């Protein structure tokens, strides 16, 4: 008996029904995604309905095997995965209240209109109207009414729904042994693996806070340099020693500072490296782009793309009347079926994302040797980090010279390097305080440390302090500005954008050290380093069969997050920013307001 | 010049399930081993104890041809000293096996868009097969200690599973047709020569 041995037989049977049932769901999902059709929606819905049906039956079967009786960690980790359902424990009357609220929040966000006070005929959605204003407008007042209007119209409607959402989500989490819903979300990082590879859910708060304190000095200098440049655009509204107003940061929420590049570029006389003209010059097509990506992974010792990858993928928008929504995705349908769905164009962007999506594919191929339930990234942040580091090596001048998109005589200016690092910091470094503060607010709200009379009082107190961002208009407790973001309104965890940012530079630095790359980390190119590939494969092949701490240690040597690789990546920019800010206030005072 | 019926074995319309593998006795004929071009892009020809080059020069008393269909990554199990579901429970070759194993991709013939569930294999068995044993039993597999009653009951399993074969599968999951040529030599007559 030894129920493990009984559970191995159950898992032996499960791995055949599950692996191919999940395949039918992918095929039906692929049919809709590559051919949008009323009929194809039904097949995808019904195939997924079958797959979700089976899976929840098997969970019951797997729950008749005491997890405290199994010695194989692999068998344990497989049985472990079949559990952990969610809102099923919630009562029937409370269950439909929750999914009522969720669909209400999702809809009023996606359909919410905001009307310009100067023109009542001008009422714009978020996409494409309000997004266009926040990403491109340089007028202070035009940005203000879109920012306030979005948080007033859709934000206030979400406020009472979110108060009920927090209460309901907490009760389901408490009925799952979790402290709160934030504690439930941190379960995606819990590891109970061997020896000192274990990772508690409470550790995530400490390790995120510890890492962010080491990122704060770099962010402050980026914050000060951006602030000093924004003075030349909004002189009447920018305090040189105060927080940046929220509605001037390049999007609706300040999540990314990417769109401040034009106003904040170090050397505007130097254009960014763009090999798009070269790619059209050499008459590249979509097939050539992925062939070059395949060569890049072959150069580091990784396998080629499968024959079915070329035959079955969608590497180009269909010209035969099939309607698809062009969104880059890399598919792992199972049973040896790997595909990429991209409307590839001949641009440097799609050249880079092709390496990113094929980076997803290489991860999927590597852990196919694992059982079905363990075929995933080590945690939720591993996959996107793996894809991102492929774009880093691909975009380097070192790689582009070897590929033939740059002249072998190419001269890269130090000014162009700083221009590139600054643009990276706006997206990468700018989002870190935004991501950390947002999830910290939600964590404390679920933890009950922020009373509902203080939701919008804390939110801007944390936004001023942690992010250095101040609201342009005072907001009472009728607002819900966190809910005015997609991820908060659509019941999605947000700390992944913080962890995978740290993971990717930990990955890249370790791979570049293995490749013995001399020089700044941001210039490293892991191409033609088979040694880097094996160290990468040591983690890719693991999948989710080991704790993410152990999988992290296999590639980078340490079993936890570390931001020094990130700071090492931005070190040339850090010294440049410090010189530029030696006559500017570095930091911010949380007392000043634009409405003071 | 009596030609041995190799067109029956290799170019058959349908092959047998590996658990119910098919053996075709061959005797008193002329064996022309040179007709096997590739009949597949991915194709395998492994011999043990005998040399396929100059194979149509020797003589044997009887030549048994075993045929079935397995997945691409189970082809390595059709070989001496191999372990795994196909070797352990479906078709086992001896350690001192003398003969050749011929495998080739059959995705065009055996894969169907709606899935081809006709090919089966044994997933559970109390013990490994002896070499060249054939088990077509359909008795319920008792994993636990409560007797399995003939059907409904916990920790019970039907011993046979279905190979689902869809054309978009990876090569390792695609159907491969296997022909195992066992060469038998009790010297004396050696009625199968094939110059
Ligand atoms: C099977 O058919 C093909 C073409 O029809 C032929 O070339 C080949 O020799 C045949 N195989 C056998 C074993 O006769
Ligand atoms: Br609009
Ligand atoms: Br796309
Ligand atoms: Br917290
Ligand atoms: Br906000
Ligand atoms: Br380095
Ligand atoms: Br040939
Ligand atoms: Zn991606």
């Amino acid at each position: 008996s030894t129920t493990e041995d009984l559970a191995k037989t159950f898992l032996e049977k499960f791995n055949s029904e599950a692996e191919e049932l999940s395949h039918q769901s992918s095929l039906a999902s692929w049919s809709y995604n590559t051919n949008i059709t009323d009929e194809n929606v039904q097949k995808m819905n019904e195939a997924g309905a079958r797959w979700s049906a089976f899976y929840e039956e098997q969970c019951k079967l797997a729950k008749t095997y005491p997890l405290e009786e199994i010695q194989n960690l692999t068998v344990k980790r497989q049985l472990q995965a079949l559990q952990q359902s969610g809102s099923s424990v919630l009562s029937a009357d409370k269950s439909k209240r929750l999914n009522e609220i969720l669909n209400t929040m999702s809809t009023i966000y996606s359909t919410g209109k905001v009307c310009n006070p100067s023109n009542p005929q001008e009422c714009l959605l978020l996409e494409p109207g309000l997004d266009a204003i926040m990403e491109n407008s340089k007028d202070y007042n035009q940005r203000l009414w879109a920012w306030e209007g979005w948080r007033s119209e859709v934000g206030k409607q979400l406020r009472p729904l979110y108060e009920e959402y927090v209460v309901l989500k907490n009760e389901m989490a408490r009925a799952n042994n979790y402290e709160d819903y934030g504690d439930y979300w941190r379960g995606d990082y819990e590891a109970e693996g061997p020896s000192g590879y274990d990772y508690s859910r409470d550790q995530l708060i400490e390790d995120v806070e510890r890492t962010f304190a080491e990122i704060k000095p770099l962010y402050e200098h980026l914050h000060a340099y951006v602030r000093a440049k924004l003075m030349d655009t909004y002189p009447s509204h920018i305090n040189p020693t105060g927080c940046l107003p929220a509605h001037l940061l390049g999007d609706m929420w300040g999540r990314f500072w990417t769109n401040l590049y034009s106003l904040t570029v170090p050397f505007g006389q130097k254009p960014n490296i763009d090999v798009t003209d070269a790619m059209v010059d050499q008459s590249w097509d979509a097939k050539r782009i992925f062939e070059e990506a395949e060569k890049f992974f072959v150069s580091v010792g990784l396998p080629n793309m499968t024959q079915g990858f070329w035959e079955n993928s969608m590497l180009t928008e269909p010209g035969d009347g099939r309607k698809v929504v062009c969104h880059p995705t890399a598919w792992d349908l199972g049973k040896g079926d790997f595909r990429i769905k991209m409307c590839t164009k001949v641009t440097m962007d799609d050249f880079l994302t092709a390496h990113h999506e094929m980076g997803h594919i290489q991860y999927d191929m590597a852990y196919a040797v694992q059982p079905y339930l363990l075929r995933n990234g080590a945690n939720e942040g591993f996959h996107e980090a793996v894809g991102e580091i492929m774009s880093l090596s691909a975009a380097t001048p070192n790689h582009l010279k070897a590929i033939g998109l740059l002249p072998p005589d190419f001269y890269e200016d130090s000014e162009t390097e700083i221009n590139f690092l600054l643009k990276q910091a706006l997206t990468i470094v700018g989002t870190l305080p935004f991501t950390y503060m947002l999830e910290k607010w939600r964590w404390m709200v679920f933890k009950g440390e922020i009373p509902k009379e203080e939701w919008m009082k804390k939110w801007w107190e944390m936004k001023r302090e942690i992010v250095g961002v101040v609201e342009p208009v005072p907001h009472d407790e009728t607002y819900c500005d966190p809910a005015a973001l997609f991820h908060v309104a659509n019941d999605y965890s947000f700390i992944r954008y913080y962890t995978r940012t740290i993971y990717q530079f930990q990955f890249q630095e370790a791979l570049c050290q293995t490749a013995k790359h001399e020089g700044p980390l941001h210039k490293c190119d892991i191409s033609n380093s088979t040694e880097a590939g094996q160290k990468l494969l040591q983690m890719l092949s693991l999948g989710k069969s080991e704790p993410w701490t152990l999988a992290l240690e296999r590639i980078v040597g340490v079993k936890n997050m570390d931001v020094r690789p990130l700071l090492n990546y931005f070190e040339p920019l850090f010294t440049w920013l410090k010189d530029q800010n030696k006559n500017s206030f570095v930091g911010w005072s949380t007392n000043w307001s634009p409405y003071a | 010049t009596n030609l041995c019926p190799f067109d029956e074995v290799f170019n058959a319309t349908r092959f047998a399930s590996v658990y119910a593998w098919n053996r075709k006795r061959i005797s008193n004929c002329v064996a022309d081993y040179s007709v096997l071009y590739n009949l597949a892009p991915f194709f395998t020809f492994k011999c043990y104890g005998v040399s396929p080059t100059k194979l149509n020069d020797l003589c044997f008393t009887n030549v048994y041809a075993d045929s079935f269909v397995i997945r691409g990554d189970e082809v390595r199990q059709i070989a001496p000293g191999q372990t795994g579901n196909i070797a352990d429970y479906n078709y086992k070759l001896p350690d001192d096996f003398t003969g050749c194993v011929i495998a080739w991709n059959s995705n065009k013939l055996d894969s169907k868009v709606s899935g081809n569930y006709n090919y089966l294999y044994r997933l559970f068995r109390k013990s490994n097969l002896k070499p060249f044993e054939r088990d077509i039993s359909t008795e319920i597999y008792q994993a636990g200690n409560k007797p399995c009653n003939g059907v409904a009951g916990f920790n019970c399993y039907f011993p046979l599973r279905s190979y689902s074969f869809r054309p978009t599968y990876g090569v390792g999951h695609q159907p491969y047709r296997v022909v195992v040529l066992s060469f038998e030599l009790l010297h004396a007559p050696a009625t199968v020569c094939g110059p």
